[PDB]
């Protein structure tokens, strides 16, 4: 999946490494990626690979209560992960269905 | 398929041939080397080779190759800068790895090494790091840089340990066996070659025919009779490739089943090709001596006494020649017998292995004690 | 002080007496499950060298899930 | 430190270094060929 | 799905024959493969399979 590597590279790598190409173009930096595909076709694989190569902190969100104390003890809201994401920015928050 | 033949070892083979005194002037070897040089635009390597071999520099060809190389380097530096500015880390790495690859393809050792070090610094993939390390190892084989070889071998082992790429582990086994053959470590060369005989894929170094030839040679000179029987004489892949090979199969099987004097024509022909080969060249005398000693020991082991006449008849050689050879080896201490000359007869004996182990211990301890004492003088004062 | 790593509340079974009396002969059937459990827990405990040599990574944990009984 | 100029000077392999490869002798191929020819 | 949120939607379909061959090569790099295995043949034999 090389064309897919290329697209994810654009939308993830370029905004965080070269936030000047988008400024010159005059378009807001992309901030949302969604990966179609049957199970085990490389979605999580490519997300992790792009995060690793870009040096972004890959934060996997799954809703498990086993990690709710790590997110925040009184986690009545899912946006409380954003403090962690900001602290470890640049960050890539990955959800899987 | 194998890794790319960027530092083509065939070029090193041809250079070694042209360095030999019976081929310093070989028209075919020179023409093929020049074909490779003009096809790969080896301008720096061509200049260095002309200097070393005293040839006359073909100024026109050298200038055209130099212009081609300069154009390529300029274009590829432009690509690298474009990747720096616009594209991302992967594109940067690809461009600068291509620069290192071309610096190899034009035989520029130092520039290629520096480019590879920079690429390894800027690379994040373990497999790509292993590719760079194998590039460096092939450069080390090409230029017989022992320090480079050992450093990159340790680096490759460390990189493989994590990741556990068995394909890369087998490739490193082949490379390390080649290095062991180069440095005359035939025991480890045979061990690695027998490990990787059924999984050989490194065609960047040499063909499977040559690989099996080297494996058979090192196995004969290193392994004992039981191990040789189990590995070489019965390995299915070795037997098939030896069916393809008419000569080395005869050599190995003659040694194994005691057909003597045919072992010696085989040893003569293999010695000639060993001398021709760049990898085995500064060990052919040692290999032949060791193989002759092995044959004599094999013949003498199963007999309390054996007339020099019978020895000569078995080996096809004359009595005087076999007597002098046997006496030389006995004086060297690598044969467990003595020879009575008034009535020619070779009488064997069985010295306990404790004596051999004591002699080896004294020798190795003397080497290490000399090293330790040298270190002591270096430090204390 | 540092104690020997044998301080523990969960003691091994005294194989002399606590060992169960069941056998693969007493089980019967379920050969697929028996073979999977073998290759997961028993073979790698005496052939881990073979596993590493052929390139497999032995697993720890098998979970034996399924209906009751 | 000292260059040891008292004495004049004359203008000027990781394997085990053994004194057996030094023997002056024709290739074993040549030796065997001679032995067979005179045989 | 509102056309203002997902800045990009990539598609990872089931691997082609070539993609399956590439995946097989990558995942077999880490084992003793006897010399001369037709990974292309294996990929062809397993159609409609994921990585
Ligand atoms: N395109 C691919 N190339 C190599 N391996 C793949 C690919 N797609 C999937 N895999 C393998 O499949 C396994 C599971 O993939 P996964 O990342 O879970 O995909 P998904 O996120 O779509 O479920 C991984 O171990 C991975 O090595």
């Amino acid at each position: 999946l090389d064309k897919q590597i290329k697209e994810i590279k654009e939308v993830i790598e370029l905004p965080v490494k070269h936030p000047e190409l988008f400024e010159a173009l005059g378009i807001a930096q992309p901030k949302g990626v969604l990966l179609y595909g049957p199970p085990g076709t490389g979605k999580t694989l490519l997300a992790r690979a792009v995060a690793h190569h870009t040096d972004c902190t890959f934060i996997r969100v799954s809703g498990s209560e086993l990690v709710q104390k790590f997110i925040g003890e009184g986690a009545r809201m899912v946006r409380e992960l954003f403090v962690m994401a900001r602290e470890h920015a640049p960050s890539i928050i990955f959800m899987d269905e | 398929e194998g890794l790319p033949k960027n530092p083509d070892l065939r070029i090193a083979q041809l250079r070694f041939l042209l360095s030999l005194p019976e081929h310093r002037g070989d028209a075919a070897v020179r023409d093929e080397l020049m074909a490779a040089v003009r096809d790969n635009n080896m301008a720096p390597y061509y200049e260095a080779l002309c200097k070393s071999l005293d040839w006359q520099i073909d100024v026109d060809l050298l200038n055209k190759m130099k212009k081609a190389n300069e154009d390529e380097l300029k274009r590829l530096d432009e690509e690298l800068e474009d990747a720096e500015k616009n594209l991302g880390e992967s594109e940067i790495r690809d461009a600068m790895m291509a620069k290192a690859e071309y610096l190899c393809r034009i035989g520029d050792k130092e520039g290629a090494l520096t480019a590879f070090r920079k690429t390894y610094d800027k690379t994040v993939a373990l497999g790509h790091r292993l590719d760079i390390v194998f590039y460096l190892l092939r450069i080390g084989l090409f230029y017989m840089d022992n320090d480079l070889i050992t450093r990159n071998t340790e680096k490759a082992k460390s990189l493989i340990e994590e990741g556990g790429d068995w394909d890369r582990r087998n490739r490193l086994k082949v490379y390390q066996g080649l290095y062991c053959v180069a440095i005359r470590d035939f025991k480890q060369a045979a061990e690695l070659f027998l490990d990787t005989v059924s999984t050989f894929t490194s065609y960047e170094l040499m063909d499977y025919k040559t690989f099996v030839t080297y494996t058979v040679y090192v196995s004969m000179i290193a392994l004992e009779r039981p191990d040789l029987r189990e590995k070489v004489i019965k390995g299915a892949e070795i037997l098939e490739v030896l069916h393809s090979l008419p000569a080395v199969r005869q050599y190995l099987f003659s040694l194994y089943e005691c057909r003597y004097s045919v072992f010696f024509q085989s040893l003569a022909v293999v010695e000639q090709e060993m001398k021709k080969d760049w990898l085995f060249a500064p060990h052919y005398r040692y290999y032949v001596r060791e193989m002759r000693i092995h044959a004599y020991s094999q013949l003498l082991e199963s007999y309390r006494s054996l007339t020099l006449g019978y020895m000569a008849e078995a080996f096809g050689v004359g009595v005087e020649f076999i007597d002098q050879e046997l006496s030389r080896f006995i004086a060297a201490g690598r044969l467990h017998c003595k020879i009575d000359k008034v009535n020619e007869i070779v009488e064997t004996n069985r010295p306990d292995s404790k004596n051999w182990q004591y002699q080896e211990t004294i020798k190795k301890g003397d080497l290490l004690l000399n090293r330790v004492q040298k270190l002591s003088r270096v430090i204390n004062m | 002080d540092v104690l020997p790593p044998e301080a523990d509340s969960s003691i091994m079974m005294l194989t002399s007496d606590q060992k169960p009396d069941v056998m693969y002969a007493d089980i019967g059937g379920m050969d697929i499950q028996k073979q999977e459990v073998r290759e997961a827990v028993e073979l790698p405990l005496t052939h881990f060298e073979l596993y590493k040599q052929i390139g497999i990574d032995p697993p720890r944990g098998v979970l034996m899930y399924g209906p009751p009984g | 430190d000292d260059e040891f100029e008292e004495f004049p000077a004359e203008d000027w392999h990781v394997w085990e270094d053994n004194w057996d490869d030094d023997n002056v002798e024709d290739d074993f191929s040549n030796q065997l060929r001679a032995e067979l020819e005179k045989h | 799905l509102r056309p203002g949120r997902i800045d990009r939607k990539i598609e990872f379909p089931p691997p082609n024959e070539e993609a399956r061959l590439d995946i097989l090569k990558i995942h077999s790099r880490k084992m003793n493969l006897t010399r001369g295995i037709n990974l292309r043949k294996i990929a062809e034999l397993m159609p409609g399979a994921s990585g």
